[PDB]
């Protein structure tokens, strides 16, 4: 899940 | 079956390699057990870069569950927590557990928060040291909830009398995500 | 089969006031025992009663049922522990009329506190844990009336499974006699 | 077995002056009878007390209301006499008896707490069920408001978990008038 | 089950003043019971009033009908009083009591609902039994609106789920004519 | 199952008006218990009608078969009166009843069907087992035929499948005579 | 319930008229009491005829035979009745009423077979099984033979296989006498 | 069925003062005997009674109701062992009136220690083998009064399952004679 | 599941070309895999087109959202295309494909309906539990409502009880773009 | 085991040939559905070749296998080896048409849908017009697929109806019968 | 756990074009023992397959998928029976090439009729029955051909369990040579 | 699944490390599977610190002295970690690491109780059990009374009951060196 | 059930 | 219940 | 109970 | 048990 | 299933 | 299986 996660 | 990619991985073990873990079941010793040996070994390779968690549980062993805690805190990395599906019990303090800044939920996702369950059966002093025992793990569980929420004990230990049921957005309102993840 | 007289045999038994205890206590057996004390007042209220306790215990809600209504009734009654009395049945023993508690020779006589179970949430099983240990203060207290002992006395001796002879419960005060035989 | 007097079962001896023994959990088998029981009494003589000894865990709900709204259908007062434990709707029909006649042993449990039930299926059925047994709880809080002098508030508050009572507390709480000393 | 003194059990002592308990599902055997007892009041006689008293969850429909035939072909009127609870098949009987003579007690729960049933196998025997359950439905609607003064199309809705009424609201939907207050 | 008051069992007082009672699934004991009260009645008095109340879903076509030929031997009329449901082997005995005396109350069920049956083993054997079902099914449709008036061919096609009938259908059908209105 | 008259159970009134119901399995339980009221009825009168009304699937041989001999012991005859069934030791004991009083209902069913039963161990244990199984089934259709009329071969070839009969066919098999038809 | 006389058949013997004692020996059956012995003592308080018994044992506790209710009352209680008297059966036999003790020449008397069981904490199964010791210490004291056979000999004698004959029962002292026909 | 040939069994073959293969109920399992598949896509490149083929009953509603939102909140384009079956939230996620690129095979079935749960305890628990159930099902129309276009008051209507609809029904009620034909 | 050579059917898939041994549920489906799939994409033109030997099992599952026949750009050849029953058999009448084949002692059986229903009236009423719906479509496919009448189809599957290989080509549920050479 | 050879075993002997059929006829061994044949020829339309046969038999129409595609393929299938090969077994015995059936000295061979079962209508064990007769029929038809004995002696010595040593079942026709050791 | 790091599951990886992870209740296979790894272990380096990480509900005694008495049998230090929960032979195997080298994270949990067992049939093979699970006892105490330095007295009080510590009450108890508090 | 059955 | 159910 | 219950 | 309990 | 998926 | 399939 980026951005911001990754 | 699990699917696999091509170095021949399956798919948990390629997101792995992006730093990327999957909570994805009921919390049990065998699950903190990987879990735990996932962190380490992420922080080893690198200790500055973030690790990513990712929580679909309906929560299980408060001890296992803090086996995974405690890792996290202990660790130098930060623990981004996402949950997706559903974040209940312990799996929802998992959740509430990841670096301040850094946990969201998916809009559609579910947390649930409650007081923890157990059992004694025998003499009166052995349910006695049952109670005593899972009233502390209560107060221990509350205690660390308020801290990483915001809010404070009388109120955790009220909301949590009986199962709540938290939208994405009501999590955040309470301190337990810092950001829906919005499409 | 149990035999007939000419009755079923406790029947006979009970036509001579008395009761016998030779199970379990659970509510059926309690409901059972306090209808006999209840028609043998009415019968006569001044006559004795003769309790035979030979019982592994059980329920103590059913127990207090037993133990309530022998206090409450006009005639004493006497206790008579025939081969075992535990648990709720030691107590029920020692809730006889004092000096007329007995146990036969090889009778065996067991005190120790009472068991149960919780499950669910924390508050739950605290809730349950209070319970239980209210229970075991009123037992305490009851059983330290009857006996002499002391509260904190009968808290140690039933820690753990307590077995006495008919000659250890007589010195204990749950009993006032050793039945020997002619 | 259950002693027979003499040719009568303890129990119908005791039915014979006017005494009923709830002994049981309460389900529809045991209400019919009860409920019959009651109904026979009130023939034999509308004007004479009955007695209703209470030593029940409670049960079913709609069984607990056929006994309850006979009680206050039937000409005769229903003295309650609780002996052991009368919990849940046990504890209700204790309360229900006729004001000034509602008595416990003094080692008597009673607990009061909210009813238990079950849902399963499409949403709109869990929804239908939930209100059902609301509105139960409801009816209850408010009969049992009227019958202790306590708010409906009081009430709602003190039956959310199980909440057990000495008989001295049970007649502090207006579940009874009197513990039956000996 | 308590004796009462002729010898009879309670139930039967009942029978003799024209009262018959269905206190229980019903089914064939319950029925058959029911059955006999209304064929045996009508011969004893012809002009005086029967009492059935009802708390039951409902149950087999056929064995219902059963019932439900008996009691509009016999001379005498059947009174219907429910108690606790009359659902289902319970509650299409108590309607079916003699019009003016159909009562509950304030506290009794009253349900309506569709029909349930079962098939399994080929889609022709599947198509068999739907049709059979939709005719049954037809059927008990069809009654009960002439039992009610309800129409068919207001009966269908209100019994599409699980519809729990209080006795007033029984008496105003046509099911009772009166709630029998003490 | 009640008494009334000599002291009799409700079927056994119908019994006394000869009145025998089937209400159950048709096994042999139930077959030799009707088989063994048509033969007392039939000795009591050879000319006095016989009334067969039936409310059943079948069973075992050689226990039907016993009750059937008993029917059919004895000097007596037979009535049947079908309450309720009669299915399967329990529609044949409505229809063996004596010309002009077969009833059904207006709401009750009948069904006619094939018989039902297994068979496990060799070719050889399953073979038998076959040749020996459709044999049984050609008996009970021939006399099923004679007792309805409808063709065998017409019987073989209406009970290919569970057939429901209602009971001005049965009449229709030639299963009963009247249908027994109120 | 079994319904009582007036105080008889339904069954034990018939057998106050000498009638006995086999109506049920033959065990060792159901043999005790049907020869317990043979010997009975037999003792209160020893010249009157005894009715066996007979609807069984059949059962236990060695019971079966416990009722066998007492039948041909006893002084009375015993007429035999099938209603609904009579299948295998059923319709051997139908068979073994006094001959000219062995009755079917039109719509009884007569069944015949072999003898059943089982064996488990060693190879001797399974021969000693087998051999006992073979000689039940040479007594069983020996005294068939001496009650139908047919030959033992005959027997033998017709019970290889179930083998379900009319009352009509039973009555020609040489199982029963007569077919007892309605009057009306 | 128990057949009738004309009583059940157990019933009809008791009006002549004979218990039988013919299954596993439990709570229900102690209670039973014991009641059938108070009930002959007050019917009369000289005349003997006969305990018949063929039993396998069971409940120590139970044994020791019958037991002590023997020694108890003024009536003489002979014992006659048919088929078996095992474990609790063989004590409650050996407990007749001296003089008084018979088995059936093919009866078959056992003697062994008594079984049981524990779990649980250490200290639970310390006080669960400490009370089946004193228990098997009782019982073995009570035989060696009532054989005249010294404690250490039925300790040793009693560590296996031991199957007497009746006439080896007699000669170690568990019964006075065997009832020849 | 047979391998072709690098060694890959068939449907981690048909990953490589972004396939992904939802052939099951939906549990926890199967939406970790899936989830963590669509990741991985997204990945390996972010701008090409996913598909998703769905032949499932459903399953849990908490597993069906984490597909859902992953769906949602990464960068390429899921295709759906229902083959067999999509009931449920089967069916829910077949509409959760972008638009214009929702697809059924012509003889594929789609079925709607509310959700299932269950709830057993307290009245104030089987509250929490009907109250959460509910919300769940607003939340599921709401989302159901903007995917096809149709009214919350119709999808609510529409999905009372089950509702199996063809490929062209589905396409006419806006779960699906297009029927792909041959 | 399954031996090696590649497993054997993937072994036999590489030379296109996708094998039908089992009762169809929704895990069969999406295998023989990913296999059609990979085979067209690696040769849109060439033939695939569809063994069937199975009693038959979920219609929907069925029908993603037989959508998936019909949709893909290769003929797909079945041939019934041993048994094709109830969804067996419709998909063995599925096949390209002159190239649907059974082995000459291979059995095909026809019959009507099973299924269930439970609850209210109104939930079985949907049920059974569900299942009526599914066997409308079934009847009116097997139509197009035999030349056979829709009432025929309807009349011959009240039951179970078994047919030999030779049946099966003059019902038109296969094109020939592949005799040995 | 099968060993490994530098393949597991039963591979490496189906590089040499041995097929071991060890096991109960089952769907899954059909089609493995299938696709082993197709493999075989595909490879070598011309030399020799050799399959062992250790099998109580199984299922009828897994057997003939097997039978059909030997009878198919070009090269000539040797059949080997080792141990036993009974019921559908000993008729892939007899299905091997002619003159290329072969039985070790102590292997033994069984032939009787299918085995099955029936439940349901009347009717629906017709069918079955005609269905079993059916391919009783064809078993004995086929087995006439491979034999050279008539039908009528294969269905008279196939109407029980008929047990064959080696040297019996060349002598009836079901091999061509028992394989004596060198 | 246990993922793959890349070709090592992920305990592998670990062990590549001298890292033991006992995450599970104390068997005869899980201890020798322990005891397999301390050997490899000291076989490939005699001098570097060996680390076992504790998460275990204790089990079978005679397969936790397989563990006890091979960690104190090698050259190496064997450092022991309790994450999540050590409880009754796991708090044994917890006190048994190298003294100065024993430690808990903050939230876990360690329990110390007396043996528990079973004994069925004649009363001299009740008394032989009794015997011998009191002196398994003796031993137990004894062990833990050397390597905490509370004494024997204490221990066999303390050990009545279920006795639930905390990280800081089993560090004042002498059942670890330190806390393990996080940076 | 009279009349007329009794 | 009299009057008036008797 | 007398008295009062009876 | 008399004397004294009858 | 392409075109157009893939 | 071919000719013809393959």
């Amino acid at each position: 899940f980026s951005p911001x996660a990754p | 079956l699990i699917p696999t990619v091509i170095r021949a991985y399956d798919i948990y073990s390629r997101l792995l390699k992006d730093r990327i873990i999957m909570l994805g079941s009921q919390i049990d010793d065998n699950v903190a057990n990987s879990i735990v040996s996932q962190l380490l070994f992420l922080q080893a390779q690198d200790s500055e870069k973030d690790i990513y968690l990712y929580i679909n549980s309906p929560g299980g062993s408060v001890t296992a569950g803090f086996a995974i805690y405690d890792t996290i805190q202990h660790i130098k990395p930060d623990v981004q927590t996402i949950c997706i599906g559903m974040a209940a019990s312990m799996g929802s303090f998992l959740l509430a557990a990841g670096a301040k800044g850094k946990r969201f939920a998916l809009p559609n996702a579910e947390v649930m928060i409650h007081q923890p369950l157990g059992g004694a059966q025998g003499q009166a002093t052995e349910i006695e040291i049952a109670a005593n025992h899972i009233l502390k793990t209560r107060e221990k569980l509350n205690r660390i909830l308020s801290e990483r929420t915001g809010q404070s004990i009388e109120k955790i230990q009220k909301d949590t009398d009986r199962d709540n049921f938290l939208t994405a957005e009501e999590a955040k309102e309470y301190g337990l995500i810092d950001e829906v993840m919005v499409p």
